[PDB]
């Protein structure tokens, strides 16, 4: 009868595989195509989107 | 602008520095070379360092 000992709890929402919903304009961009240098974004990130 | 963010080319040295020399040595040394003229009358040969151009191999 009692429920289990773990506390259940509910996320509701969207399922969604890698969506970032918190997007602002970031004042520095790295190359447009190369996506090797994109890195020292996420070493430096920008200040709304450095825990997404 | 590269090897900043990923491990560069292992062979990127031998790369830059054959580019380099292409690019720069050959016109230099050509640039220095003096203008042969052995003769009384002076006859002069001179190698346009301007027109330096280099022909894919054969």
């Amino acid at each position: 009868f009692p429920y289990p000992n773990p506390p259940l709890v509910i996320c509701f929402g969207a399922a969604q595989k890698e969506f970032v919903p918190t997007v602002r304009v970031s004042h520095e961009q790295m190359h447009q195509d190369k996506y090797s240098e994109w890195k020292m974004l996420q070493w430096n990130p920008p200040e709304f989107v450095r825990a997404p | 602008n590269e090897g900043i963010s990923t491990i560069p080319g292992f062979n990127q040295i031998q790369f830059e520095g054959f580019c380099r020399f292409i690019d720069q040595g050959l016109t230099e040394e050509l640039y220095k070379f003096p203008k042969i003229e052995d003769t009384d009358q002076e006859i002069e040969f001179q190698l346009f360092v301007e027109t330096y151009q280099l022909v894919e191999p054969l």
